[PDB]
């Protein structure tokens, strides 16, 4: 009879948008609870009561945000913490919040735990992530999608992405939440391909092709290509909604072309591809004539993106997404709007097989290279890379049992949060099942060494 | 250390009403202890004009949460957090900037209602707030508001008793302790129910009867009320102060008997269940009293709480350690060094309160560590030339220390394991093992 | 020394919404959280009987979304105001419900002479229509708009309570 932890509701507001009465449902720009999700949850009628329940939460919110501006001189409220729930308001960006009350776990009269449950910063990191895919999937910015496409299309797309988001989004922990919090890009346990002549190991020569693939070929602005999985053995490997392994990442990043924050962007969107194959946002459907490309470039689907000022090309791109994927890889290449054609994209597409394909082997060499038990996780600040060794989770044979997974897991979130090292000195933290954090901020660098027994 | 030294400093009543509230807004922490109707009851910082728009937003927000059916136990912005306590028709609500756990606010929220409702007994006050809700509880604090005020100046300036739920006692020898237990025997009473003898805010000797026994809880009450807030000086001599200790019996009135022994401040508590029995108590006094000088136990006790904890170096010969807090899991007692290896040797009372302030904060981070929920974190190491710091919290006791940051973990241990043996050895001569017969 | 009041003031939907609180507080002491909360919060201290006394003003929002917590801020309110607008039809014509809706929702002790000072906001309203429902309980002390003429008698009627 215990009730798991679940999302007790989400909303997307804008209190500028509400400012008269019978305008403050046009604030909530987006909402949904878990009898909504359910629908949603089950494929990926509101009544005055409902509406009262959301203007309600959505005005507690603001009130909090108003009343704490003063004790905090321009800090809104960020984390609520209540009996039976876990309350998070994050401000997505200026005058756009999102506000998301998780119910803790249920205990048979019930007592309410979140033993399980993500913390404030692991919940906010998310859902940043998730508002980060939006934006790459629609437009530059909230307030620049609301100010061309109108608040009904902005409604439409936010309720189509974030039910989508909702229905898989587990609130308990699960995969690798060191890894989570921090956002960023996940690499692979190979890191990024040799950068040049010595380390053709590492695919030098690798990315050497890559390179010359991105100046080549007419219209490629950006590659990102990521290993996900492993070599090929009814695989059915691109889809099993399972979650990201700590060795699968980002191998060869992009040529430059793509603001980190949009490159890491794309990389969340390839990590998405992966664990939902077919059932992603934008359904990125195998190509009939060959599986080995999905989501070409014959709707034209195009994800928004900010390319880096040090390029030709105020910034934000539009650019064309093509994913070429092999069984371990992913290739995510980034063309111009407007320079490729769709109707030469039947040619372009047999000549860009021809200079993957034999891609396939040399990346998975190279790949497969590695740099009592130590797992760390640098995090380079600057650059934004994410190189990690702690395992995930596993799900309900890894080197870890699950229970201790948790209890580590939400130990290290303890010391991110404790050590204000979360974008949004050393703590070694030691515990009596022979665990040893040793959090460590190298001079922008932030290591996170789990010493184990 | 980002304005500390104004923050305990009141706010006028003479300068205009947007610069009060300036003022009030840039204190640090702030206290308010109110109604379930929203009424100001008690407020740390300004008077009940400048807090009292606030407190019914504060009061509202908890409201709207308990209309849920979800009650509201805080909420945090940026730096700032909000602790929120309701202890019936009672509503306690603290703001940190100080950056401390949710779960030291709580304890210090709930040491302020504990000291409430010492003033006036539970049912009573259930009762008061029942049958007439709109009620504003200022009229019977009139007196407790002193008390309260300077309990949150204390829990500001970090109180080291509140923050691990136990009491300091002092450094007496195991035998000459049991000597001082046994003269307070030799003059024992039957109205008596608890004896008590402090010395400077330190325990000395606790007597208790068999079925009755002194809970850790109303012992915090009794120091928070006389030593944290120092009201046992105002009205100096003997007091005869109606208790409640609800930790042994909420629902009636004790009587505690407060005299100085100056015949550093060393203090006799005696706390009996009748209200006649002070004169009695004055004879017990007088009894205990005439004792102590004639053993000579009076002097050695003002002796002993004339020099303050014991510094650093004699603890530990020739540490690298600027300061610890050693905390025994049983007996509920803490100890620490002296807090004047900190400060230079000549300093004001305001560089002294920013050296306790930032140690005292460095314990509350170590402390959250150890204590985080759904961590179960042992020792805790970290570098705020800089300063490191390390907390043990192995179930047996719990210990907190400070070093120069040109140290590390692996001196640190060793420095740590260093002071835990120590107090180990004198357990016995730190702690009060046990009770009076 | 200290004596405290917590007015609840009954906006009409955005009949009393700072039309005339905002020139009788203090605008510094202030929280405009009625849009979002639901209750302007205000503190005024008035002159009374030689004696100063605070009172905490709670500008209801009067919304339909706010009515299921209204016992959350109805609690404890020593001092309620009826406040209407002389021109609008619809404000005198919603002082039964509102009076009705504090009565049943806080109960208070004995709301048989309960401060209900009634303030009309300067018609449809005219001045026998003002008392007409003063005089139909308990010859409430309306005053139409000097808005602190109103409200120390508030003070007479609550402190004789206390």
């Amino acid at each position: 009879g215990i009730i798991p932890a679940q999302l007790g509701f989400l909303a997307i507001y804008n209190p500028a948008l509400g400012t008269t009465d019978e305008t403050l449902e046009d604030q909530i720009v987006y909402y949904a609870t878990a009898s909504t999700l359910s629908q949603a949850r089950r494929r990926h009628p509101v009544s005055k009561e409902e509406r009262h329940e959301r203007l309600r939460q959505i005005g507690l919110a603001q009130g909090m945000v108003e009343f704490a501006k003063s004790f905090s001189d321009g800090e809104p409220v960020d984390t609520i913490d209540t009996e039976k729930a876990r309350v998070i308001l994050v401000e997505v960006e200026e005058g756009w919040w999102i506000l998301a009350s998780i119910d803790l776990t249920r205990l048979p009269a019930y007592e309410y735990s979140s033993r399980e449950v993500k913390p404030p910063s692991l919940l906010r990191a998310d859902l940043l992530r998730a508002y980060d895919l939006f934006l790459l999937h629609h437009g530059s910015s909230l307030s620049s999608l609301l100010a061309s496409q109108g608040r009904a299309q902005l409604v439409a797309s936010l309720t189509r992405f974030w039910d989508h988001f909702l229905a898989t989004w587990n609130v308990l922990l699960h995969g690798n939440p060191a890894c989570d919090v921090f956002g960023g890009i996940k690499l692979a346990a190979s890191g990024e391909l040799g950068i040049g002549v010595g380390e053709e190991e590492r695919g030098s020569g690798e990315r050497e092709v890559l390179e010359g693939l991105v100046e080549r070929v007419e219209g490629l602005v950006d590659v990102v290509v990521g290993r996900y999985g492993g070599p090929p053995s009814e695989e059915q490997w691109l889809g099993l909604g399972g979650e990201v392994g700590e060795e699968d990442g980002a191998v060869f990043l992009g040529v430059g072309a793509l603001d980190r924050k949009s490159l890491r962007g794309v990389v969340q969107w390839m990590e998405e591809v992966y664990v939902w194959g077919e059932n992603a946002f934008g359904k990125p459907r195998r190509d009939l004539s060959t599986g080995h490309f999905l989501l070409g470039l014959s709707n034209p689907k195009a994800i928004f993106v900010e390319l880096k000022p040090s390029y030709q090309h105020d910034h934000t791109a539009r650019l064309r997404p093509v994913i070429y994927v092999s069984q371990p890889f992913i290739y995510i290449l980034l063309f111009s709007e407007i320079t490729p054609s769709p109707s030469t994209w039947p040619t372009l597409a047999e000549s860009l097989h021809a200079q993957l394909s034999p891609l396939q082997k040399p990346l998975l060499h190279s790949t497969s290279y590695r740099p009592h038990q130590i797992f760390d996780l640098v995090y380079d600040t600057e650059t934004l890379t994410l190189q990690s060794t702690i395992p995930n989770i596993p799900d309900p044979q890894s080197i870890w049992t699950r229970v201790e997974a948790l209890q580590t897991h939400a130990q290290i979130l303890a010391i991110l949060s404790s050590g204000r090292a979360i974008p949004t000195g050393e703590r070694t933290c030691k515990t009596a099942r022979g665990w040893w954090i040793v959090w460590t901020r190298v001079v922008g660098h932030l290591r996170s060494v789990s010493s184990s027994h | 250390m980002e304005g500390f030294e104004r923050e305990l400093d009141n706010i006028p009543d003479t300068l205009p009403d947007d610069e009060r509230l300036a003022l009030w807004k840039g204190k640090l922490k702030h206290y308010l202890i109110l109604s379930s109707a929203g009424k100001p009851i008690w407020s740390r910082h300004g008077d009940l004009s400048l807090v009292n728009s606030t407190m019914g937003v504060v009061q509202t927000i908890i409201s709207f949460y308990e209309g849920a059916r979800n009650p509201l136990l805080g909420f945090t912005a940026g730096k700032v957090r909000f602790v929120i306590l309701i202890k019936g028709p009672l509503y306690f609500v603290a703001i940190s900037r100080l950056r401390e756990s949710d779960a030291q606010l709580r304890a210090q929220l709930e040491a302020l209602y504990m000291q409430i409702l010492s003033t006036l007994t539970l049912p009573i006050l259930t009762n008061i707030f029942a049958h007439r809700p709109s009620t504003d509880l200022r009229g019977p604090l009139q007196g407790t508001e002193s008390l309260l005020a300077s309990l949150a100046d204390s829990f500001t300036k970090g109180s080291p008793s509140t923050l691990l739920s136990a009491l300091e006692c002092l450094r007496l020898r195991k035998s000459q302790r049991q000597a001082i237990t046994n003269i307070f025997l030799k003059s024992r009473c039957e109205e008596l129910l608890y004896g008590l003898l402090v010395a400077g805010g330190k325990l000395v000797s606790v007597i208790r009867p068999r079925k009755h026994s002194l809970h850790p809880s109303d012992l915090q009450l009794i120091f928070n009320m006389l030593f944290e807030s120092g009201g046992i000086k105002g009205n100096g001599g003997e007091n005869w102060i109606p208790l409640c200790l609800p930790a042994f019996n909420n629902t009636g009135y004790l009587y505690m008997y407060v005299s100085f022994l100056d015949d550093d401040l060393t203090a006799l508590i005696l706390i009996s269940p009748s209200r006649e029995a002070f004169y009695a108590l004055q004879s017990m006094r007088t009894r205990l009293v005439s004792q102590l000088l004639s053993t000579g136990y009076l002097s050695l006790i003002r002796s002993t709480a004339l020099s303050g904890r014991p510094s650093i170096t004699s603890i530990l010969p020739k540490t690298p350690l600027l300061h610890f807090l050693y905390k025994s899991r049983p007996n509920v007692q803490w100890c620490m060094s002296s807090l004047s290896s900190l400060t230079p040797p000549g300093a004001t009372a305001t560089e002294t309160l920013l050296a306790r302030r930032k140690l005292m904060s460095v314990y509350e981070e170590l402390h959250a560590a150890l204590h985080a929920r759904h961590a179960h974190l042992r020792v805790v190491y970290s570098t705020a030339e800089g300063l490191a710091c390390l907390g043990w919290s192995t179930p047996a006791f719990e210990v907190y220390c400070v070093a120069p940051g040109c140290v590390g973990r692996a001196g640190m241990a060793r420095e740590v394991n260093r002071v835990v043996q120590w107090a180990r050895r004198e357990e016995e001569r730190l702690f009060i093992l046990g009770g009076g017969v | 020394k200290k004596v405290l009041l917590k007015v609840i003031i009954l906006g009409d939907s955005g009949v009393g919404k700072t039309s005339l609180m905002n020139q009788y507080v203090n605008k510094k002491f202030s929280a405009s959280y009625k849009a979002t909360i639901g209750a302007d919060f205000l503190t005024r201290e008035v002159m009374v009987d030689d004696r100063q006394v605070t009172m905490q003003l709670w500008d209801t929002a009067g919304q339909e979304r706010f009515q299921s917590l209204g016992v959350a801020f109805y609690r404890g309110a020593d001092c309620c105001v009826l406040v209407f607008d002389v021109n609008n039809a619809k404000s005198f014509d919603a002082l039964d419900s509102w009076r009705d809706e504090f009565l049943i929702q806080a109960s208070p002790r004995d709301p048989e002479n309960f401060p209900f000072v009634v303030l009309g906001i300067k018609r449809v309203i005219s001045t026998k229509r003002a008392q007409t429902f003063c005089q139909s309980k308990g010859g409430i002390p309306y005053f139409e708009t000097n808005v602190e003429e109103a409200f120390q008698v508030i003070a007479r009627n609550a402190l004789m309570q206390e």
